[PDB]
C-alpha cells in the first residue's frame, strides 16, 4: 500500500525535525526497503546523512533520487548544500541554478545560492537572492538571519531597530521550539541578544558535532592520570586550522617552541595542509611533535592520533571558526579540553572544560556568559608576535619637511646605521626620535614618493616605498620576513591630511553600528580639523557610511577609506594615525595588538561579552588605564582630549611607544611561562580527582 | 567562515 511508504518518509520527517536524527534514519531506510524507487525517501535521507557528516554517500542517494525523478528540484537544492560543505562551491552553484531553473518559486534553493554569492564577496547578489527568498516564503528564518548578517556587513542599517526586534525573536522562538538558531554563535555577539541566548546558540550549535561523531559509536578513551609516561612532563596539544598565513599564527607562532621542554612536551595538530608559508615551516620546526591531521579525515581515526600520544591538556584554537574539527574535542581524547585565543566566545559544549582568558576580559560575575570553567592568565590572554615579526618598527625616524611624528615616517632594521651616515639629524626629546631636515636626501625620498617609485638607493641604503613592498620582497610584506630596507611610510600614501588629526579604525566594518558611528561623529564634531580613517571592508560598505555621516552632520570628506593592505603595511602605516577608535560592540583583537605595536593610542569602552572586552584587556596589560572608558561619554571626552590637547597626546603616546616593549603585552616569552602555570594547575587539579573548577588564583 | 544553508524536507503524497 503506498501509505505503507508515504507514513514511513512522513514519520522521519517528524522526527528529523524534533532531533532524533538516528530513528529518522531508520524510518527512511524502511520507507526504501518498503519502496524502493521512492525518490522523496532517498533526498530525505541523504539530507539526514549529510547532518551525520556521512558526505559521500549522502551524495550517492541524492542521485539516485535525480535518476529516479529527474525534475526533482528539492533533491537538487539539497545535493548543492553537500556540494557546498565539501568545498565544491561550482558543483553547488550547478545544482542550485538548475534547481531554481525547474521551479523559480523555491525559497530554500534561492537562500541558498544566496549562501554562495555571500561566501564569495558578491553581497549585493546575496542581498538580491535572500529578499527573494523572503518575498517567496516570508517566515524563513535562515534567509532572514543570514540577509541581517549580510547588511551588517555592508553597513545597511535601514530600520536596523526593527531587523534587531525581529532577529531576538526569531532565535527566541527558535530556542523555545527546540531548533537549531539561524544566528551563528559568532555573529551573535553582534545583536543586542542576552547572554542566555548567546550561550545557547553556542550550545545548538555544538550538538551539531555530537550528531557527527554518535555515528561512530566509539566508547569513552581512558585518561593518563600521571606524568609517568612522559617522563614526568606534561603533554600539551594544540588543534588549529590556522598553523599558517592567519592571524592566529601571526599571535602565537612563537608560543610551541619557547615552552619548556623539561616539563612540557607539545603537539601541534594541524586541521590544514601546509599551505607553504614560513608561519607553517616555523611551527613544524620549533613543536616538539608536528601531526597533519588534514590527512586523517576521519574524526574518528584523528582523535585515536591525538589519544594515541597521550595528551593531557587539549588546547581548542577554532571555536567556531571556519576549519574547525571541535568533533575531535566532541570525543573527548584528552581529560582536560580548553578554549584559546582563536574565538572570542564560549563554546556552550559540555565537551570543553575551561576557557582560558583574564579578569579583564572575564571578570567573575561574569562567568554565566560561559559554559566552560574561567582560567585566567594574570595580565591579558591576549598576545602577538609583533616583536618577532615586525623588528623593523622598534625604532622610527621622520622628514622634517617644515616636528610630526606620523607625518612622513621611516622605519628599518638599518636605519640607525643609515642616520649615522648623515651628518645633520636632528635628535629630538619626546627613547628619543631622529629627525631629518629638509635636505638633499630627504627631498629624494619625497620625490620617490611622490612620484610613486618602487625605491632608491642613498649611501648604499635601500630606500623603499612603503606601498610597493609585495614588489619588493612578498615574505616581507605578508609577516613570513622581516623587511630588509628602510621603508618610507606618509600620510600623503593614504590622502590624509598633513595638519589635522587622523583617528583610526581599521576592523571589518561590520564591527560598526549606528551607536558606533554616531559616538564617532560626537567626538569628529568636537575636534575642528579631524578625520576618520577606516577601512574598506568591503568597499560597498563605504556609500552607506558616508551616508550615515553625511545625515550625522559630518561633511563626505571628514571621512577617509583605504584598501585592504598586506599585513605588514597594514601594522606600519598604523604609525600615520593620531588615536584609533575602538569599536565598542565588537572590539579590534588582532588589529587592537597592531595599531599598539605601532605606538598608536587606543581608545576602548569595554561592553559585557568576551568580544566587547579584549581591548580593554590590551591596554590594561599595556599599563594605560586612562584609554578605558568607563561610558558613552568618558569614550568621547578621551578621544576629544587626545585630540585637542597635543601635548596630552605627545604624552599618551610616547606612553604607548614605551610600553608595547617594558610591558608583558608582546613578551611572548613571559607570556608562554604564565601559560605554562596556568596548566599545571590545571593538571594537579585533575590529578588530585576534582572536576573543573574556576582557575581565577 | 561558511555560510550555513537551509536542507528541504519533501512530503510523500
Ligand atoms: O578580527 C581578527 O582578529 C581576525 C579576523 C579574521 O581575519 C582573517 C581570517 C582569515 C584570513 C585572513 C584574516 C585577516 N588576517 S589579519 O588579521 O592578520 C590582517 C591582514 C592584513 C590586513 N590589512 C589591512 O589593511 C587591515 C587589516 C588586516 C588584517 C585578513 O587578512 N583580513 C583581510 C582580508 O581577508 O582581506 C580580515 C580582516 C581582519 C581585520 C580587518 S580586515
Amino acid at each position: 500500500c503506498p501509505t505503507h511508504a508515504d507514513s514511513l518518509n512522513n514519520l522521519a520527517n517528524i522526527k528529523r525535525e524534533q532531533g532524533n536524527i538516528e530513528e529518522a534514519v531508520r524510518l527512511y531506510r524502511k520507507a526504501l526497503e518498503v519502496f524502493p524507487e521512492f525518490a522523496a525517501a532517498h533526498s530525505n535521507l541523504a539530507s539526514v546523512l549529510q547532518q551525520q557528516g556521512k558526505l559521500q554517500e549522502a551524495l550517492m542517494h541524492y542521485k539516485e533520487a535525480i535518476r529516479i525523478s529527474p525534475t526533482f528540484a528539492d533533491a537538487y537544492s539539497n545535493m548543492g548544500n553537500t556540494l557546498k560543505e565539501m568545498q565544491d562551491v561550482q558543483g553547488a552553484l550547478q545544482c542550485y541554478t538548475r534547481a531554481i531553473q525547474i521551479n523559480p518559486a523555491f525559497a530554500d534553493a534561492h537562500s541558498n545560492l544566496a549562501s554562495i554569492h555571500k561566501d564569495s564577496g558578491n553581497i549585493p547578489e546575496a542581498i538580491a537572492s535572500y529578499r527573494t527568498a523572503l518575498k517567496l516564503k516570508p517566515d524563513f528564518p535562515d534567509a532572514y538571519c543570514n540577509l541581517a548578517h549580510c547588511l551588517q556587513i555592508v553597513c545597511d542599517w535601514t530600520d536596523y531597530d526593527e531587523r534587531m526586534k525581529k532577529l531576538v525573536s526569531i532565535v527566541a522562538d527558535q530556542l523555545e521550539k527546540n531548533r537549531l538558531p539561524s544566528v551563528h554563535p559568532h555573529h551573535s555577539m553582534l545583536y543586542p541578544l542576552s547572554h542566555g541566548f548567546r550561550k545557547a546558540i553556542a550550545e545548538r550549535h555544538g550538538n551539531l558535532c555530537l550528531d557527527k561523531i554518535n555515528v561512530l559509536h566509539k566508547p569513552p578513551y581512558e585518561h593518563p592520570k600521571d606524568l609517568k609516561l612522559s617522563d614526568g612532563r606534561l603533554r600539551v596539544g594544540y588543534v588549529s586550522s590556522d598553523f599558517g598565513n592567519h592571524p592566529t599564527s601571526h599571535l602565537m607562532q612563537s608560543i610551541p617552541g619557547m615552552h619548556n621542554p623539561d616539563k612540557f612536551e607539545v603537539f601541534c595538530y594541524a586541521l590544514s595542509p601546509d599551505d607553504g608559508t614560513n608561519f607553517r615551516v616555523k611551527v613544524m620546526a620549533e613543536a616538539n611533535h608536528f601531526i597533519d591531521l588534514s590527512q586523517i579525515p576521519c574524526n574518528g581515526k584523528a582523535a585515536d592520533r591525538i589519544h594515541q600520544d597521550g595528551i593531557h591538556i587539549l588546547v581548542n584554537m577554532n571555536g567556531y571558526t571556519k576549519g574547525a574539527r571541535n568533533e575531535l574535542f566532541a570525543l573527548r581524547p584528552a581529560p582536560i579540553q580548553a578554549m584559546w585565543l582563536g574565538y572570542p566566545g564560549t563554546s556552550g559544549a559540555l565537551f570543553m572544560d575551561y576557557i582560558i582568558t583574564d579578569q579583564e576580559t572575564s571578570p567573575a560575575e561574569v562567568a554565566e556568559q560561559y559554559s566552560e570553567k574561567l582560567a585566567y592568565m594574570p595580565h591579558t590572554f591576549f598576545i602577538g608576535d609583533h616583536a618577532n615579526m615586525f623588528p623593523h618598527l622598534k625604532k622610527k625616524a621622520v622628514i622634517d619637511f617644515k616636528i610630526y611624528d606620523n607625518r612622513i615616517v621611516l622605519n628599518g632594521i638599518d636605519l640607525k646605521a643609515f642616520l649615522d651616515s648623515l651628518p645633520d639629524v636632528k635628535i629630538v626629546k619626546m627613547l628619543n626620535m631622529p629627525v631629518i631636515p629638509m635636505n638633499t636626501i630627504a627631498e629624494a625620498v619625497i620625490e620617490m614618493i611622490n612620484r610613486g617609485q618602487i625605491q632608491i638607493t642613498i649611501n648604499g641604503f635601500s630606500i623603499s616605498n612603503g606601498l610597493a613592498t609585495t614588489q619588493i620582497n612578498n615574505k616581507a610584506a605578508t609577516g613570513e620576513e622581516v623587511p630588509r630596507t628602510i621603508i618610507v611610510t606618509t600620510r600623503s600614501q593614504y590622502g590624509l591630511p598633513e595638519d589635522a588629526i587622523v583617528y583610526c579604525n581599521f576592523n571589518q566594518l561590520y564591527k560598526i553600528d549606528p551607536s558606533t558611528l554616531q559616538m564617532w561623529a560626537n567626538i569628529l564634531k568636537r575636534v575642528p580639523n579631524s578625520v576618520l580613517w577606516l577601512l574598506r571592508f568591503p568597499a560597498v560598505g563605504e556609500p552607506n557610511i558616508q551616508q550615515y555621516a553625511q545625515n550625522m552632520g559630518l561633511p563626505q570628506n571628514r571621512i577617509i577609506f583605504s584598501p585592504v593592505a598586506p599585513k605588514e603595511e597594514h601594522v606600519r602605516r598604523g604609525q600615520l594615525a593620531d588615536v584609533c577608535l575602538d569599536t565598542p560592540l565588537c572590539n579590534g583583537h588582532t588589529t587592537g595588538m597592531d595599531v599598539l605595536w605601532a605606538g598608536t593610542p587606543m581608545v576602548t569602552m569595554p561592553g559585557e561579552t568576551l568580544a566587547s572586552r579584549v581591548a580593554a584587556s590590551q591596554l590594561t596589560c599595556l599599563g594605560c588605564l586612562e584609554l578605558i572608558a568607563k561610558n558613552r561619554q568618558e569614550y568621547e571626552d578621551i578621544a576629544v582630549k587626545l585630540g585637542t590637547d597635543l601635548e596630552y597626546l605627545k604624552k599618551v603616546r610616547g606612553k604607548v611607544w614605551k610600553q608595547r616593549i617594558s610591558s608583558p603585552l608582546f613578551n611572548t616569552k613571559q607570556y608562554t611561562m604564565e601559560l605554562e602555570r596556568l596548566y599545571l594547575q590545571m593538571w594537579e587539579h585533575y590529578a588530585a580527582g576534582n572536576k573543573p573548577d574556576h582557575m581565577i588564583k | 567562515h561558511e555560510t550555513g544553508t537551509t536542507n528541504t524536507a519533501t512530503t510523500a503524497t
